[PDB]
Protein backbone atom coordinates (compact mmCIF):
# COMPACT_ATOMS: atom_id res chain seq x y z
CA UNK A 1 0.00 0.00 0.00
CA UNK A 2 2.13 3.36 -1.04
CA UNK A 3 1.52 6.33 -1.80
CA UNK A 4 3.39 9.56 -3.21
CA UNK A 5 1.93 12.90 -3.36
CA UNK A 6 2.23 15.24 -5.94
CA UNK A 7 2.98 19.11 -4.36
CA UNK A 8 4.76 20.61 -7.83
CA UNK A 9 2.71 22.77 -10.14
CA UNK A 10 2.83 20.14 -12.77
CA UNK A 11 1.42 17.17 -14.58
CA UNK A 12 3.35 13.86 -13.58
CA UNK A 13 3.62 11.15 -15.74
CA UNK A 14 4.19 7.54 -14.33
CA UNK A 15 4.99 4.99 -16.00
CA UNK A 16 4.34 1.20 -14.39
CA UNK A 17 3.72 -2.67 -15.13
CA UNK A 18 2.56 -5.98 -14.23
CA UNK A 19 4.24 -9.27 -14.63
CA UNK A 20 2.26 -12.22 -16.24
CA UNK A 21 4.23 -15.26 -14.94
CA UNK A 22 4.34 -18.70 -17.61
CA UNK A 23 3.36 -20.77 -14.92
CA UNK A 24 0.87 -21.44 -11.88
CA UNK A 25 3.82 -22.31 -10.41
CA UNK A 26 5.93 -19.55 -11.69
CA UNK A 27 3.43 -17.23 -9.22
CA UNK A 28 3.57 -18.80 -6.53
CA UNK A 29 7.70 -18.79 -6.90
CA UNK A 30 7.92 -14.90 -7.18
CA UNK A 31 5.00 -13.54 -5.94
CA UNK A 32 3.64 -16.44 -3.24
CA UNK A 33 0.18 -15.36 -3.79
CA UNK A 34 -1.67 -17.76 -6.28
CA UNK A 35 -2.69 -14.17 -8.27
CA UNK A 36 -1.40 -11.44 -8.25
CA UNK A 37 -3.25 -7.79 -8.36
CA UNK A 38 -1.89 -4.32 -9.04
CA UNK A 39 -4.02 -0.99 -8.21
CA UNK A 40 -2.73 2.60 -8.88
CA UNK A 41 -5.06 5.36 -8.77
CA UNK A 42 -5.68 8.69 -7.96
CA UNK A 43 -8.60 11.03 -6.73
CA UNK A 44 -9.92 11.49 -10.39
CA UNK A 45 -8.56 8.20 -11.82
CA UNK A 46 -8.28 4.24 -10.70
CA UNK A 47 -7.16 1.22 -12.67
CA UNK A 48 -7.04 -2.34 -11.91
CA UNK A 49 -5.13 -5.28 -13.46
CA UNK A 50 -5.20 -9.12 -12.63
CA UNK A 51 -2.11 -11.08 -14.39
CA UNK A 52 -2.80 -13.76 -16.76
CA UNK A 53 -0.66 -16.84 -16.17
CA UNK A 54 0.67 -19.02 -19.03
CA UNK A 55 2.91 -19.49 -21.54
CA UNK B 1 -33.73 26.74 -26.98
CA UNK B 2 -34.07 24.62 -24.18
CA UNK B 3 -31.44 25.57 -21.60
CA UNK B 4 -30.96 24.28 -18.83
CA UNK B 5 -27.96 25.62 -16.31
CA UNK B 6 -26.16 22.61 -14.19
CA UNK B 7 -25.53 24.77 -11.93
CA UNK B 8 -23.11 22.56 -9.95
CA UNK B 9 -24.49 19.65 -11.55
CA UNK B 10 -22.83 17.77 -13.75
CA UNK B 11 -24.98 15.72 -16.67
CA UNK B 12 -23.44 12.63 -15.41
CA UNK B 13 -24.05 13.69 -11.56
CA UNK B 14 -27.38 14.91 -12.38
CA UNK B 15 -27.92 11.40 -13.77
CA UNK B 16 -27.05 9.39 -11.35
CA UNK B 17 -28.59 11.10 -8.79
CA UNK B 18 -25.83 13.25 -6.09
CA UNK B 19 -26.96 14.36 -3.17
CA UNK B 20 -27.49 17.37 -4.30
CA UNK B 21 -28.74 17.52 -7.69
CA UNK B 22 -32.05 16.44 -6.49
CA UNK B 23 -33.42 19.76 -7.89
CA UNK B 24 -32.64 18.46 -11.56
CA UNK B 25 -35.01 15.10 -11.41
CA UNK B 26 -36.37 13.73 -14.41
CA UNK B 27 -35.33 16.94 -16.27
CA UNK B 28 -35.33 17.38 -20.30
CA UNK B 29 -33.37 20.06 -22.84
CA UNK B 30 -32.33 20.89 -25.76
CA UNK B 31 -28.67 21.89 -24.62
CA UNK B 32 -27.31 21.19 -21.27
CA UNK B 33 -24.82 24.15 -20.33
CA UNK B 34 -22.09 22.22 -17.28
CA UNK B 35 -20.38 24.44 -15.20
CA UNK B 36 -16.94 25.50 -14.10
CA UNK B 37 -17.44 26.10 -10.44
CA UNK B 38 -19.54 22.52 -10.78
CA UNK B 39 -18.74 19.72 -8.92
CA UNK B 40 -19.96 16.13 -7.21
CA UNK B 41 -20.11 15.34 -3.63
CA UNK B 42 -21.41 11.70 -2.83
CA UNK B 43 -19.52 8.71 -2.97
CA UNK B 44 -16.55 8.72 -5.04
CA UNK B 45 -16.79 6.98 -8.46
CA UNK B 46 -15.40 6.36 -11.93
CA UNK B 47 -17.06 5.76 -15.29
CA UNK B 48 -15.16 3.83 -17.61
CA UNK B 49 -16.07 5.39 -21.11
CA UNK B 50 -17.38 8.74 -18.99
CA UNK B 51 -17.31 10.06 -22.55
CA UNK B 52 -19.99 8.48 -23.99
CA UNK B 53 -22.32 7.76 -20.96
CA UNK B 54 -22.18 11.26 -21.50
CA UNK B 55 -22.36 12.34 -25.18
Amino acid sequence: NVTMPNNDNFDKLYIWGIHHPSTNQEQTSLYVQASGRVTVSTRRSQQTIIPNIGS
Amino acid sequence: HRILDGIDCTLIDALLGDPHCDVFQNETWDLFVERSKAFSNCYPYDVPDYASLRS
